């Protein structure tokens, strides 16, 4: 009942750190391999009563490219999160000057701040996730393979090789778990790394959509 | 040997950026707890 | 040795674990890959859909390609793996499931 | 390198694979046409083994280009049979397995 | 497209063999000049085939790539197999 | 089933830089079978530094 | 001479795995001026052979008694003086294979000669010393007469 949610906590942060790790956000070794028990003496072992609250679990990391750029992860209290709890997060965001954002939540959220998540995107990038999706980090699936985010200058090159145009790569939804997990959005390529039986490696090219 | 002491103290380098690393994540965090402070 | 646990023994051979394994007559990948001491790296099943919601577009490719080489093999037959590989990735070029129908 | 490339590309340790040209038959040929006798020394120098089989794989072209991406593909097409290639035309299986002139 | 750098295979497919020597064929057929030298033969076929054989059919392949452009290539500048 | 295979692959074909694509110009490969080889001159050897 | 090898043999078994074909049998045998072993298929049909017979084997590279090479092809429109003709059974085939006792550094004590007279399959095996005759893909003939 509560040893069992410490567990569920400790697992979601490591695969939320591993996740930010993979995006290129500065995440020390230490905290990327974080063991339960240090995981309790630093947050604590009784979540039930308060100790830890999922707002102490509220991470802040910073690229690796550019200090400002920097992302939140929140760990809403309630199941269900309502669009209050997105204008609270938001509020604090623009306090802090922060533009990116995941909000684990547990149960779900609802429609209307989905439909907000989904309509101030322009100014705030910030993503949802159920804590039953993280945790577990699915890029260590053996069925899925590397997934590298490429940059502008990657993708100009790469439709100049090959001489096509972006709609003639193959495709990867938005909404994929790989896609959500490295965060990626419409426009953007992602090179796949896959070992094949005939030819040892090959890569691919997925047009996000 | 002398090859060998190269690479053993290159190795001795590598682990010194290891530590210079640490450090320097040492010195981001104690930035960090300030506004997960007055996060909640 | 296709469920064993085929690990690389320090001397850099090739082992076949015997390890237990789990068959279910369901599927709920989603829950079953976060439960302690369940492998969330080999856990896998045969629902291409769920492979699909859960682990995604090459993931279902993989495991699609996985499932037709079953379904082609067990007989003994053989089939060239471009073939399957062709195959796999007519119904995933467009980042979804693209039935053939 | 090679070893360990193979060995993350097959997990399960199964040496079995599909390639272009059957170098041992090739080998076998080669030993019969010009006469090859397994029990004398041979005037193969391991040097033009090396030499012969790295000018080789750059004559295999799957994916033709000099830039780094048109490399890395070329890399990736020809990658399992210039393993195959590299292991069976080896200096020492050249030497005192094949010995050929 | 630069001539210069042509990056189509430098080897005649199986297609356009079988579609060169058709078309040759045909031409012999309808009384084109011969290429080559003829001991005796009088099907089209195979003085197309000794012509391909001697790299003397005077045919031009235009291979066009997925992006519109096409590459030129003499029968002669292409490696014949079989 | 076999209707429904060719009516969804039919179109598919190796085109002069090598690509696999489809009728749309779609990429479906970027070379036949990860390794541009044809399935007929293929045939089955044995890695020796694997085992 | 063209004479690669030749000793006297004894039979020493006919068929241990049990009789694999009707007109052919399997004879191991050993000689005694070299300690040799043999395995040696024969047509017992036309050429009958009971176990502790005794025959002298002479692998030959040529069957015409003065040195002079074999074409491989069949004439037996031909008038020389053949070697052939001091013995009973003679069989014409291959040498496929050559084994030994070497090391990656020493040479070999021991060697062992397999040869294939059109499917009827001969291993001559003992000293070095007496099978430098015997080269892979090589044409030889068996020349092998019963004595008593």
């Amino acid at each position: 009942d509560d040893e069992e949610e410490t567990y569920r906590l400790w697992k979601i942060r490591k695969t939320i750190m591993q996740l930010c790790h993979d995006r290129g956000y500065l995440v020390t070794q230490d905290e990327l391999d974080q063991t339960l028990e240090e995981f309790k003496a630093q947050f604590g072992d009784k979540p039930s009563e308060g100790r830890p609250r999922r707002t102490d679990l509220t991470v802040l990391v910073a690229h690796n490219d550019d200090p400002t750029d920097q992302m939140f992860v929140f760990f809403p209290e309630e199941p269900k999160v309502g669009i209050k709890t997105i204008k609270v997060y938001c509020q604090r965001m623009q306090e802090e000057n922060i533009t990116r954002a995941l909000i684990v939540v547990q149960q779900g959220m609802t429609p209307s701040a989905k439909q907000s998540l989904v309509d101030m995107a322009p100014k705030y990038i910030l993503e949802q996730f159920l804590q039953q999706e993280l945790l577990i980090n699915i890029t260590e699936h053996e069925l899925v393979p590397e997934h590298v985010v490429m940059t502008k200058e990657e993708v100009t090159e790469l439709l100049a090789r090959y001489k096509l145009r972006e709609n003639q790569l193959p495709r990867i939804q938005a909404g994929d778990p790989v896609a959500r997990y490295f965060g990626i959005k419409r426009g953007q390529v992602v090179k796949i790394i896959r070992p094949s039986e005939t030819a040892g490696r090959y890569i691919t090219y997925r047009l996000v959509q | 040997r002398q090859k060998l002491l190269k690479e053993q103290e290159e190795k001795r380098l590598r682990e010194k950026e290891e530590q210079k690393k640490l450090l320097e994540q040492r010195a981001q965090y104690v930035e960090k707890t300030k506004n997960i402070l007055m996060f909640t | 040795d296709n469920k064993k646990k085929i690990i690389i023994t320090e001397d850099g051979e090739f082992k076949a674990l015997q390890e237990w394994i789990l068959e279910t007559d369901g599927v709920s990948l989603m829950r079953v890959l976060s439960e302690k001491d369940v492998d969330p790296v080999r856990t896998t099943s045969n629902d291409i859909v769920e492979i699909f919601t859960v682990l995604g577009i090459e993931a279902v490719r993989k495991a699609l390609e996985r499932e037709l080489y079953h379904v082609i093999s067990f007989d003994g037959s053989y089939v060239n793996y471009r073939h399957l590989a062709l195959l796999c990735d007519t119904m995933t070029c467009r980042g979804h499931l693209m039935a053939i129908t | 390198e090679d070893r360990e490339v193979l060995r993350v590309i097959f997990p399960t340790g199964d040496s079995k694979v599909v390639l272009p040209c059957n170098l041992l038959r090739m080998i076998w040929n080669a030993q019969k046409i010009f006469h090859i006798n397994p029990r004398l020394p041979s005037d193969l120098h391991p040097i033009k083994v090396v030499e012969g089989v790295k000018e080789l794989s750059k004559k295999l072209v799957i994916v033709n280009g000099d830039d780094p991406l048109s490399r890395q593909a070329q890399e990736n097409a020809t990658l399992l049979f210039n393993i195959h290639l590299r292991s069976t035309l080896c200096s020492r299986r050249m030497a005192e397995e094949f010995r050929l002139s | 497209q630069a001539n210069q750098k042509r990056i189509t295979t430098p080897y005649m497919t199986k297609y356009e063999r079988a579609r060169v020597l058709g078309t040759r064929a045909l031409q012999i057929a309808m009384c084109a000049p011969v290429m080559v030298e003829l001991e005796g033969e009088t099907d089209p076929l195979l003085i197309a085939m000794k012509e391909l054989k001697a790299r003397k059919i005077p045919i031009i392949i235009r291979r066009y790539l997925p992006d519109g452009s096409y590459e030129d290539w003499g029968v002669d500048e292409l490696i014949i197999s079989d | 089933i076999q209707r429904r295979l060719i009516k969804s692959m039919e179109s598919v074909m190796v085109k002069y830089d090598a690509t696999v694509r489809n009728s749309i110009n779609q990429v479906v490969q970027l070379r036949y079978g990860e390794d541009g080889l044809a399935g007929e001159s293929v045939e089955f050897q044995n890695l020796a530094t694997l085992k | 001479a063209g004479i690669l090898f030749e000793d006297i043999f004894d039979v020493k078994d006919i068929d241990p795995e049990g009789k694999k074909f009707d007109r052919v049998s399997r004879l191991h045998c050993e000689s005694e001026s070299f300690k040799m072993d043999l395995i040696l298929d024969v047509n017992i049909q036309i050429y009958p052979v009971d176990l502790g017979d005794k025959f002298r084997l002479v692998i030959a590279s040529t069957l015409y008694e003065d040195g002079t090479l074999d074409d491989g092809e069949y004439n037996p429109t031909d008038d020389r003086p053949s070697r052939a003709d001091q013995f009973e059974y003679v069989m014409y085939g291959k040498v496929y294979r050559i084994e030994g006792d070497e090391t990656s550094t020493e040479a070999a004590t021991r060697l062992s000669a397999y040869v294939s007279y059109g499917g009827l399959l001969m291993r001559l095996q003992g000293d070095a010393n007496n099978l430098h005759g015997f080269e892979v893909d090589s044409r030889v003939y068996l020349l092998m007469k019963k004595l008593a």
